[PDB]
RNA sequence: GAGUGGUGGAGAGGUA
């Protein structure tokens, strides 16, 4: 299949990607005040993962909205797989409850499609950018 | 929640007026329950009640 | 389970 460093290449970027579209839903965790404050003194097991600053996001969910219009089932399984947080068993149930080994089956197989179908035209879109040059002085 | 708790911008902390209000009653209830159950003297009880 | 604080309250001045 594909190679492995690829593999976690985009499993960071999409993890990534999942981060940044998941800081954007309304219905979600409002914290009070006390609760804020003893997260800013003592943290446990509340830590965020990071996310993009929204172009490089832009273009990925660009060249993602051209590629996977015609697919909706893994568009969704992506989504509540990179933005909640759900396991590969928990949508695998998920999509049995409404067999569930095959099911799991073909949710890993059309993820596996979509990710074969994403990667070279992200590796296209990724190179033909041009890097903005850092601020300069003339004189 | 409704006598809530934000602090400034400095980190001091800015309350409500009812938080005062029932720190003052609280505190001179427990006092209060200290002269009764050390059985004070009539005049200090009824002072503090 | 994935960023974040003024409203609170006072005083002073201003607009229609």
């Amino acid at each position: 299949n594909l190679t492995k460093e690829q593999h976690e290449w985009l499993n960071g970027w999409l993890e990534l990607w999942g981060a940044w579209v998941y800081s954007g839903r309304l219905e979600k965790r409002m914290s009070s005040v006390i609760a804020k404050f003893m997260e800013s003194v003592e943290p446990g097991r509340v830590m965020t993962r990071p996310m993009c600053n929204d172009d490089d996001g832009m273009l990925i969910s660009q060249v993602v909205d051209s590629v996977m219009y015609i697919d909706k089932k893994a568009f969704g399984i992506l989504l509540s797989y990179y933005a909640h947080g759900s396991s590969k068993h928990a949508i695998a149930s998920y999509y049995h409850r409404v067999s569930l080994a095959t099911c799991r089956r073909e949710v890993d197989e059309i993820l596996n499609a979509s990710l074969f179908m994403i990667y070279p035209v992200l590796d296209s879109a990724f190179k033909n950018r041009k890097r903005v040059e850092k601020i300069k002085h003339v004189a | 929640d409704l006598r809530p708790l934000v602090p400034l911008d400095g980190g001091r902390f800015a309350t409500s007026d009812l938080n005062d209000l029932y720190r003052r009653v609280i505190n001179r209830n427990n006092r209060l329950k200290r002269l009764l159950d050390l059985a004070a003297p009539d005049i200090i009880v009824r002072n503090e009640k």
